[PDB]
């Protein structure tokens, strides 16, 4: 993000990150069980970590869920980037924690 | 922790909306933050957004951000949110650069795909 501003701590509770080693897309929780991101953040494998604020310190409120499906639209085209759409089903539900 | 609601209508030129994620900070080089990064930017109209990328916006993709620059997206930021209203209206796409002008940020019309969205969550 250019020009942003930081966010207030856990002020964004649906924004995820997305991790294969480092993070490397972001992502949007739409549900108990599944994150909605772009169609070219597809990965083998994918850790997703909710109740992120500061990626590279512990603080409290992370969830850390593995990619249990990774499921990329069928007509996702790489050229182009019509389509660019991916859903994630996290291999357990993430606690929903805040109200 | 907690989700989003799918988008109920398609997205309007001019919608307050908020984009958010760990992507870089700078234009030039590289600056990736450690604390997540915030920007509140409006839904450009669709002749600027084909204007600004001729013949290369589908009808499933939509513009956010300011066409003078200075304001955008950026790599590490796909795949992330567009939201206004309690609605998540985009996914952070691509673009020519990050925060250049008359090259504002292409996001994913998360709309077009709300019966796929359903449709594959109750297929899984
Ligand atoms: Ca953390």
């Amino acid at each position: 993000i250019v020009g942003g501003y930081i966010c207030e701590e856990n002020s964004v509770p649906y924004q995820v990150s997305l991790n294969s080693g480092y993070h490397f897309c972001g992502g949007s929780l739409i549900s108990e069980q599944w994150v909605v991101s772009a169609g070219h953040c597809y990965k083998s494998r994918i850790q997703v970590r909710l109740g992120e604020h500061n990626i590279e310190v512990l603080e409290g409120n992370e969830q850390f869920i593995n990619a249990a499906k990774i499921i990329r639209h069928p007509k996702y085209n790489s050229r182009t980037l019509d389509n660019d759409i991916l859903l994630i089903k996290l291999s357990s539900p993430a606690v929903i924690n805040s109200r | 922790v907690s989700a989003i609601s799918l988008p109920t209508a398609p997205p309007a030129a001019g919608t307050e909306s908020l984009i958010s994620g760990w992507g870089n900070t700078l234009s030039s080089g590289a600056d990736y933050p450690d604390e997540l990064q915030c920007l509140d930017a409006p839904v450009l109209s669709q002749a600027e957004c084909e204007a600004s990328y001729p013949g290369k916006i589908t009808n499933n993709m939509f513009c956010v951000g300011f066409l003078e620059g200075g304001k955008d997206s950026c790599q590490g930021d796909s795949g992330g949110p567009v939201v206004s209203n309690g609605e998540l209206q985009g996914i952070v796409s691509w673009g020519y650069g990050c925060a250049q002008k008359n090259r504002p940020g292409v996001y994913t019309k998360v709309y077009n795909y709300v019966d796929w969205i359903k449709d594959t969550i109750a297929a899984n």
